[PDB]
């Protein structure tokens, strides 16, 4: 689980 | 989507990566802080995320040293702490 995965979460 | 205009210190980590504008959606700001956090290489490289603000502006804006992603309204909340809500 990369950081741009989670990042795509929050929008 | 709202326009936002952001305070002066979050306004100064958007422009250092790369945005001009004094008005922005809330789109825009993640998308910038997200570009920030990477860019910078904030996140833990394990558990990516870990995001270590301290020593860093984005703690002074946040007001924590490190956060996690997965906290959705905690992240929020302290964007909107950093944010005028257009009307």
């Amino acid at each position: 689980l990369t950081f741009e995965h989670y990042w795509a979460q929050l929008t | 989507e709202t326009l936002v205009r952001p305070k002066p210190l979050l306004l100064k980590l958007l422009k250092s990566v790369g945005a001009q504008k004094d008005t922005y959606t809330m789109k825009e700001v993640l998308f910038y802080l997200g570009q920030y956090i990477m860019t910078k290489r904030l996140y833990d490289e394990k558990q990516q995320h870990i995001v270590y603000c301290s020593n860093d502006l984005l703690g002074d804006l946040f007001g924590v040293p490190s956060f996690s992603v997965k906290e959705h309204r905690k992240i929020y909340t302290m964007i909107y702490r950093n944010l005028v809500v257009v009307n």
